[PDB]
């Protein structure tokens, strides 16, 4: 009589990188680097407020395009690319700091 | 529902690394430039 | 994902046979080894049976060994259990569920995973006795303050109670059932409200009893 | 590296889907296969604990320091780019190191568990058989299917066949 | 003696793979090696110890070894990588390095315009050596599937050269040389070369004349 | 993982305060206990060297970049907060990794030293006894307290009892 | 740590330039020395793979954020100094950790390969000799130079001298 | 660094003996074990011989075993190979080179290194036949457009071709040789140019043939 010992294997193995071998074959393995995302803003469970064509500065100064967003409460503020801040042309001193302060806030 | 966001959308994953964008907001994994990193869940495969 | 269906409940007399059957979806059922467990009314958990993913070995529990039979079919994704000679020690809630078990009761596909697929769904509540399936009797408990509804003299007890079709859930208290000297149970359910709206609102309590097809609705007034 | 998986076992058993470390026997009854529960469960528990400690992360909240729809000052923008690229490189290197080390450790841990099960079976078959080297055990007298299960159940008694093996090896 | 898969094909940025199989006498158990031979020049070492690369190898190349079979992968291939690729390994019984057959790979070239066909009559000095040669070349075309038909006075003959892909544009080039004697060269008047290449509609014909 | 601490030794000896790896014997004289100096000292020296290389740190001098009693500009303050929180997370992850790896390595190194001492004692008791598996050594003839110390002093001679053991195992 | 390099082998063979793990024999013919190809090549391949994975680095392009010939604003300069010194300390710690761990792993891997070759030679010399402990093999009958090469070529048959060894050990 | 010298090429008749010798510099030759390999014309690689760093064992290939002899000298840093009875199966390019080999064929100094010293230098192109070393005959192939040069009727074929002493390398195509019914080879080499400079530039093609000491130069004109 005779009895032997051994391990299992698979036909299509998975290649992993180690300290001593760049290409080592193992069983079904797992990827650790994510490469795909969702092209959406999942806001379920979040009281979001979409500014649309409104810019954070227009909420403080009261531009027409921000008439819908002069006041309110939110846990996540969303800014868009077409955000208009000035109906009358002009600029704002230290606009980046104020924009950060507004986007970090949760109500006005 | 999600907890991580970037310019292109949301990130819903349990992995600790991603290669989409280095600029992420919220509770996000850390951005890596490596395209792929395979972790081994088995022993050496010795074909017959 | 976590969506199921269960069948086999009702009122079975002692001595006959009970047959329960649960079918799940949202995953590959043909790999997870499933378990049948029972919990007597009140507290206390006692395991009933385990089955392999292919049905190789059963290994029944000594409390019901040689008396019950567990089986599974992976084509229709169903798990059934049949037991005979139902004494009073079998009236309990029977849960079919996927628990962390030995590895060969599961498949090689879910060994390399930290997901730990979790389950336990809902219950069954098998009861054995001289059936006498009775209909419930509802009485409105009418006068901060409170008001409620009392449901008495029915059998069995898979009873549910809601306030305004299940809208008001604040300050509500649904109390456990009480068995009495006529083989019948009772149950009170109350809700609190400040003492300024006695004759103001439409307070309605709804009671659903499944093994009598009974739907009762009542209103409270001073 | 132990001499079990990449050493004296020169071939894996693809047909052994019963577990990671199992037994294959050939006696007068025929050929049979089984699997050891203890080593397989130990390896599975260790790997699942690794994965559980890996996938958990609180990921302290961060916010936006660079504007996406407006122009940032050039010097502070260059500083932010430098800092974020340095952080990216650091995390990339740490990811590479962690992945490589963890894969090496997992493979060598499977090898160590294989060798530990081998030593357990040898301590069971202490004085009634010999190991040919290629993972097999040249049993000098016999072993029934019940004897095989006793080897699995860790209940094999060697004092029952000791004198038999001695008499077979002498004569 | 190793296996000889003769050819592999792909597109720029496709990660084509070439295999090299053997037995325990050569693969083992043992380490394999890979080399790159650019068309017309000397080979360059690419892979040693089945996964390691020397200095001048970009990280786009990679090698592997699965049991008794090895493989070669090229991730970021471009036009400057069309070359010959051979397999190599040390043999256990045969105390030496036993190689494979080899592999000639070519990228999928977008079908370029019809080749720059230019007919060449033999020079006045070529006929002075008791020989003649009418050259009709076709350069910068794709693919290599082509057939040139010579017509000595609208009559074919009975009893060519082509270079590999260019390093920058994968353009092929063909050239036929019809050689006869002065008695057999001055016996005809009109010579023409037709083509049935898969990149044109009808057979293009170019014809010179004597004097 | 070796099969010594978490393997065939299914119980620790809480009453053995003499060392980490010691001997417990039961002969005709009675029961006795001792400890091996070499393995215990090796483990202690390795752990103390780990601690010594761990506790030393020059900690290059740093200074304050954020004001505590005045307001900083908002953008540069956000940049500093982002940088410092990233550094905090990096150091936290590295601390977790270092602690876990070092604990695993210390436990497995204790296990390896236990198995090495086991193999030393086996090379000493080469042909005069057998190992039952549960860390014990079934001596087939005898061993005095002086014989026990000789096993400790690494001076046990097996050619002195070889023929005795052979005659006891045959008859 | 295995008991081979820092364990029972109390002395290295400086005169053995043929390889890392070789054989030294003394028979009636005289004294001879050879080297095993498999273990030495395995160690060399593993170390070269380590070095190859180590020396490769793309090193993402960086640019200058601090001016060398003009004065930078004091606050942003202090921020840049703080960030760069923190990055320096992080990389220094990671370099220390990587170097120490890799050296430990290389030494212990050489030890493991030595012990694996030892176990291979033992599985070859299964029942015809005994191991004295100090890395030597007390052959009980004999071994020719051709027998030594057969031990090297992994072709030594023990069933050819089994009865001879048994008769020599009994009588 | 990578600089070498090779000798032993020419035209050897079948039956005689070939002797090749290569000497390298820019490194320590006394440690690297060297290899001799051959490649038949066209394609196909066949290993010939290996030698230790000190010359302990040869282990010839079975195709030329007992018929060839490889040797090395570390003082002058030279590697020689001698073979007799040169049949048609020996006409090939012989490369002396340093390949990844067993470790003891190399020295202990380069074991601990990931450098992997790489080589293979140039070729030799040994040919065996009835020698008849002939001189080349050059003809100018004259008319976007193209123009070239055709070299025919010579032997052997270590021929090289350049355009304007080796300056113009764009759009050039050097075609392989063609052997014909007189034991002689031919070779065309062309270059393209837009159709605006017919009688404008000085187009000169140069042909070098080594085993006849032949240097030919020709000009193209309409
Ligand atoms: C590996 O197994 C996981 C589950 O453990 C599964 O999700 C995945 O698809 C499998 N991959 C392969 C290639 O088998
Ligand atoms: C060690 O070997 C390397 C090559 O592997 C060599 O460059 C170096 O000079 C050697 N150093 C010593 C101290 O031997």
């Amino acid at each position: 009589d005779k009895i032997c010992l051994g391990h299992h294997a698979v036909a299509n193995g998975t290649i992993v990188k180690t300290l001593t071998n760049e290409q080592e074959e193992v069983t079904n393995a797992t990827e650790t680097v994510e490469s795909t995302g969702i092209n959406r803003l999942c806001m379920k469970g979040r009281k979001h407020k979409d500014l649309g064509n409104c810019h954070p500065i227009g909420m403080l100064i009261g531009t027409p395009a921000c008439d819908l967003h002069l006041t309110g409460m939110w846990d996540t503020l969303i800014e868009r690319e077409n955000a208009i801040a000035y109906c009358y042309p002009g600029a704002t001193v230290n606009v980046e700091a104020l924009r950060q302060k507004i986007m970090e806030s949760g109500g006005i | 529902e999600s907890k991580c966001f970037w310019r292109g959308g949301s990130i819903n994953t349990r992995l600790p690394f991603q290669n989409l964008s280095p600029r992420t907001v919220g509770q996000c994994p850390k951005y890596v430039n490596r395209r792929s990193l395979m972790l081994a869940t088995g022993m050496r495969n010795v074909p017959e | 994902q976590v969506q199921l269906l269960e069948s086999g409940g009702g009122v079975v007399q002692p001595g006959r046979s009970l047959r329960l059957s649960c079918a799940a979806s949202g995953f590959t059922f043909s790999n997870y080894g499933m378990h049948w467990v029972r919990q007597a009314p009140g507290k206390g958990l006692e395991w009933v049976a385990i089955i392999s993913f292919d049905g190789s070995k059963k290994y029944y529990a000594n409390s019901v060994k040689g008396r019950s039979t567990i089986s599974r079919d992976n084509s229709k994704n169903t798990l059934s259990l049949q037991m005979e000679s139902l004494g009073p020690e079998d009236t309990a809630l029977y849960y079919c569920a996927k628990l962390p078990s030995p590895y060969y009761f599961d498949s090689r596909f879910v060994w390399v995973a930290a997901s730990a697929f979790h389950f336990w769904g809902q219950g069954i509540l098998v009861t054995v006795s001289s059936a006498s399936t009775k209909g419930p009797s509802v009485f409105p408990l009418a006068p901060t303050a409170a008001l409620g509804c009392l449901v008495k003299d029915y059998f069995p007890e898979p009873v549910t109670v809601s306030w305004n079709s299940g809208a008001l859930t604040s300050g509500v208290h649904t109390f456990p059932a009480v068995l009495q000297s006529s083989g019948l149970y009772s149950l009170s359910s109350v809700v609190t409200v400040p003492s300024s709206s006695l004759g103001t609102q439409t307070y309605i309590c709804n009671v659903n009893h499944k093994p009598s097809n009974t739907k009762v609705d009542k209103r409270v007034e001073p | 590296l132990f001499g079990a998986i990449a050493g004296f076992l020169e071939n894996g058993w693809e047909g052994m889907v019963d577990g990671w470390y199992g037994f294959r026997h050939q006696n007068a009854q025929g050929t049979g296969q089984a699997a050891d529960y203890k080593s397989t469960q130990a390896a599975i528990d260790q790997i699942t604990g690794k994965l559980n400690r890996l996938v958990e992360k609180t990921n302290t909240e961060f916010e936006s320091i660079e504007s996406e729809f407006s122009e940032i000052e050039h010097q502070i923008g260059n500083v932010i780019n430098w800092t974020k690229d340095s952080i990216t490189d650091i995390w990339t290197y740490q990811a590479e190191l962690l992945v490589a080390m963890e894969n090496q450790h997992t493979i060598d841990m499977a090898d160590s568990e294989m060798l530990n099960l081998y030593e357990r079976v040898r301590k069971q078959l202490r004085q009634n058989a010999e190991e040919d080297g290629k993972g097999c055990f040249e049993i000098y007298h016999a072993c029934d299917d019940s004897c095989m299960e006793s080897i699995r159940n860790n209940t094999y008694d060697h004092s029952q066949y000791r004198e038999e093996a001695l008499l077979n090896r002498l004569n | 003696m190793l296996t000889q898969p003769p050819s592999a094909s792909g597109t720029p940025g496709q990660r084509v793979t070439i295999s090299c199989s053997g037995s325990s006498s050569n693969i083992g158990g043992n380490t394999v090696h890979w080399f790159q031979q650019l068309p017309g020049t000397a080979p360059k070492l690419l892979i040693y110890t089945n996964s390691l690369r020397p200095s001048g190898v970009p990280d786009r190349f990679s090698g592997s070894k699965s049991g008794t079979s090895a493989s070669l992968a090229i991730s970021g291939l471009q036009s400057e990588d069309e070359a010959d690729y051979y397999c190599a390994a040390w043999d256990d019984s045969l105390n030496g390095q036993v190689f494979g057959g080899g592999t000639k790979l070519t990228v999928l070239g977008q079908p370029k315009a019809a080749p720059s066909v230019t007919l060449f009559p033999p020079s006045s000095e070529e006929l002075q050596a008791n020989k003649a040669t009418l050259v009709c070349l076709i350069s910068d075309f794709y693919p290599g599937a082509v057939t040139v038909a010579w017509k000595a006075d609208s009559s074919p003959v009975k009893a060519e050269t082509t270079t590999p892909s260019k390093q920058s544009n994968n353009k092929y080039a063909a050239s036929s040389y019809l050689s006869l004697t002065p008695e057999q060269w001055k016996s005809h008047r009109s010579y023409s070369c037709q083509v049935t290449h898969e990149g044109s509609t009808v057979e293009k014909t170019v014809a010179p004349t004597e004097c």
